[PDB]
RNA sequence: UGUGGUGGCGAUAGCGAGAAGGAUACACCUGUUCCCAUGCCGAACACAGAAGUUAAGCUUCUUAGCGCCGAUUGUAGUGAAGGGUUUCCCUUUGUGAGAGUAGGACGUCGCCACGC
RNA sequence: GCGGUCGCCUCCUAAAAGGUAACGGAGGCGCCCAAAGGUUCCCUCAGAAUGGUUGGAAAUCAUUCGAAGAGUGUAAAGGCA
RNA sequence: UGAUGGAGGUAGAGCACUGUUUGGACUAGGGGCCCAUCGGGUUACCGAAUUCAGAUAAACUCCGAAUGCCAUUCAUUUAU
């Protein structure tokens, strides 16, 4: 059903950010512009496989 | 055997700050929940519908028209 | 059109003779044509809903709309968003022609002629008429193969109903 | 009008067997008839010849 | 055991009153009326009594009101079930009277009848009574 | 067939919109105002309700006919008659109004002139 | 003074019913090629216009039918002090509501513009 | 002892600030939504009367009256035109 | 203690809303029984739309008290 999921800095590569997704909605990998914070620049943040 | 007796707790609502006290930055004056008394004059409503005082001053109570009331605060 | 330069010239000063307006600004007029078709067995079969809109499409100039459902009624068997009928707004110029095609031709190709019906008469210039059936010229047999009809609801500016039965009735509108 | 979402209706004169009166519009087409420069220059094919002037309502 | 007089709930069990005083609430519709002088509930059985009392010496009818209708329950345990746990069950049907709810009015017959009749009806109430008119009426249409 | 009047549901948009912010005592309103033939505007403190400048569409000096070609001299005027009196941080009262035109050109002849957006 | 735009003050500003007006102004009103728009539709929204009219809106005036604001009374209730039965009622001293009203009420004040 | 109950959230009991017990009286919870979030524009409901082809008291329509009699993801208060 | 300011839904009223309910008038048409086998629908509840008078409430509100409660560069007295 729904399961916790972690994000990625698809450049620096650290588990940054955290929420929550309804895996038979969306059974994809997401794709959100998020903040990072080691870099200091917006990122496309994607799901940890 | 009654299937009853179980509780809420007491989350202690009602004003916390009379009419003319000296007023510090922030504090709470009227802790609401649902919207019974509009904010005013520098004062601003939290995301559980409390009240601030941004300026320091004086605490007052008015209307608006017939129905509802404010809190603002004046300073000196 | 027509009906245009008979208000113009005709139409409007036997009305105004009627009643003395004082201004000429109190001429009842013609605003609107609402078409519904409400179906009920498109919920059974979508494919319903295929050829209403063609229909009316031939017959408007306009594709209807597609209404939703406003409720949600088992004993009507009926859910929200559900896609029943279909709202076709006429203005301008089409107004004006489509009743002259009532006139001309639709009214001479109804079986057992009797007259229009006059009892629509709801007191503030509203009349409506249901239409049952092949009654006009853009139809063919080999094409229309069910028994879907028309809705007509002219809205007009009048008060009474003898002012809208006088609009109409200069018109056109063979009443019984 | 908004654009791509509608039929095709032209300015389809009217023909008759009482006199044929040529006056107003329709959307079918075909055998070019009365391209009248008076009238809708366009095909008159509206005609079923259905009077709305046989019948005793417009007749007595 | 059959009440006369139910209701339609919307809860099964309500407090326990407290009655002290009113007044007024004068006669209205009929013309020859009691009125309570005390305080205390009526049940439902009683204003079966007080119809019967009232009905079996009017002759051919007359006029009978009743104002005065239960709303409350009553409950009660079994025998012998100790002090503890949760209410009894609803039983009965009780609306208290304070000082002065005219009971019942009679009009259409003359006194005498209405007194015999109101006599019997007192006497099948717990409360100590009046017999009151129309008496002092400056509203009479 | 009843017709709502164009004006009430104006002032229903502007009482939606005014009751954020006037905030009009340093920095003051703009106002736009339409009609089938002109345009006003004003520039009103709070709670004196004091237009500070102000300027007709045509009830002064024309241009030509009533457009966006007035609009455009409107928002000339009502900068140069507004910061001889010194004012710089003036905010849009948007009426009941969207912008295709008539309400843009006198922003943009609001901005040119020494009003800052 | 009129007319328009724009502000506070608790509808005492309202509702309903009745009358008059088009100087300027507002609005209806004629259209849609243009910027735009319609889950279809120049009805709206947006853009162009000066043929017609106070008919509606708008503005002024009349009405206490409706809604609103309503003094002084009394009465219910109650702090303190008491007294008999303690289910409840009564008495001194302080404070008093709601219903019922006589009465008020068909606005008051601010700025700008254009005529007058 | 047999039964019932053990944490959290609403309402009453609760004596008009806050607090307040009983195997007193009532209902829920151990989630859901990638938009059912953020912004910017636009909009106003339930019903009722009267006519209208299949149409039935009650589908889709049109007009008028209507301060809310609606809705608000979920239980109840308090809010919100 | 006195003066001043507001927080509020208790006592009592408690009709406007939501619940429970008593008698009258009105029909709109349910009126099963009709006259019936072509218009009058006869009786009854007249229930809902209403519309009169009349009650009522811990989880009803159009309203609403004394008292305590929170404060004041306030006044007096007193000792925390
Ligand atoms: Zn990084």
């Amino acid at each position: 059903m729904r399961v916790n999921i972690t994000l990625e800095c698809t450049s620096c590569k650290e588990r940054n950010y955290l929420t929550n997704k309804n895996k038979r909605n969306n059974p994809d990998r997401l794709e959100k512009q998020k903040y990072c914070p080691r870099e200091r620049k917006v990122t496309l943040h994607r799901e940890t496989k | 055997s009654t299937s009853n007796g179980r509780d809420s707790e007491s989350k202690r609502l009602g004003a916390k700050s009379a009419d003319g006290q000296t007023v510090t930055g922030g504090s709470i004056l009227y802790r609401q929940r649902g919207t019974k008394i509009y904010p005013g004059v520098n004062v601003g409503i939290g995301g559980d519908d409390t009240l601030f005082a941004k300026v320091d001053g004086v605490v007052r109570f008015e209307r608006k028209g017939r129905d509802k009331k404010q809190v603002s605060v004046y300073p000196v | 059109n027509r009906l245009k330069e008979k208000y113009i010239k005709e139409v409007t000063p036997s009305l105004v003779e009627k009643f003395n307006y004082s201004s000429v600004m109190q001429t009842p007029k013609v605003d609107k044509i609402v078409i519904n078709m409400g179906v009920g067995d498109a919920v059974s079969n979508a494919k319903n809903l295929d050829k209403a809109v063609e229909e009316l499409a031939l017959i408007t100039g306009q594709k209807p709309l597609i209404t939703k459902a406003k409720k949600s009624i088992a004993g009507f068997r009926l859910r929200e968003g559900m896609p029943i009928g279909a709202k076709v707004t006429l203005r301008g110029e089409r107004m004006y022609e489509f009743l002259d095609k009532l006139v001309t031709v639709s009214l001479p190709r109804v079986r057992d002629f009797h007259g229009v019906s006059k009892k629509a008469f709801d007191g503030r210039g509203n009349y409506t008429l249901g239409i049952k059936e092949l009654i006009f010229p853009e139809v063919d047999y080999d094409l229309v193969d069910k028994v879907r009809g028309m809705d007509i609801v002219i809205v007009t500016t009048a008060n009474t109903d003898e002012e809208s039965r006088e609009l109409l009735a200069q018109l056109g509108m063979p009443f019984q | 009008m908004k654009q791509d979402i509608h039929p095709n209706y032209q300015p389809v004169v009217f023909m008759d067997s009482t006199t044929g009166f040529k006056f107003l519009s329709g959307s079918t087409k075909g055998s070019s008839e009365t391209v009248e420069w008076e009238d809708g220059n366009t095909y008159p094919l509206l005609r079923v010849e259905v009077t709305s002037d046989s019948h005793p309502f417009y007749t007595g | 055991m059959l009440v006369p007089k139910r209701v339609k709930h919307r809860r099964e069990f309500r407090g326990k009153m407290r009655g002290e005083a009113k007044g007024g609430k004068e006669v209205a519709f009929g013309e020859w009326g009691l009125q309570a002088t005390e305080s205390h509930w009526i049940t439902n059985r009683q204003i079966e009594a007080a119809r019967i009392a009232m009905t079996r010496y009017m002759k051919r009818g007359g006029k009978v009101w009743i104002k005065i209708f239960p709303h409350k329950s009553y409950t009660s345990k079994a025998i012998g079930v100790r002090m503890g746990k949760g209410k009894g069950a609803p039983e009965g049907w009780v609306s208290p009277v304070k000082r002065g709810k005219i009971m019942f009015e009679i009009a259409g017959v003359p006194e005498e009848v209405a007194r015999e009749a109101l006599r019997l009806a007192s006497h099948k109430l717990p409360v100590k009574t009046k017999i009151v008119k129309r008496e002092e009426m400056g509203g009479e249409s | 067939i009843t017709k709502p009047d164009k004006n009430k549901t104006r002032q229903k948009r502007h009482r939606r919109v005014r009751n954020k912010i006037s905030g009009t005592a340093e920095c003051p309103r703009l106002n736009i105002f339409r009609s089938n033939k002109n345009i006003y505007a004003q520039v009103i403190d709070d709670v004196a309700g004091v237009t500070l400048a102000s300027a007709s569409a045509l009830d002064k000096e024309i241009s030509g006919g009533t457009k966006t070609e007035t609009a455009a001299a409107v928002g000339k005027l009502v900068a140069e008659r507004a910061a001889e009196k010194g004012i710089k941080k003036v905010v849009f009262d948007r009426g009941g109004y969207l912008y295709h035109g008539r309400v843009q050109a006198l922003a943009e002849a609001a901005r040119e002139n020494g009003l800052e957006f």
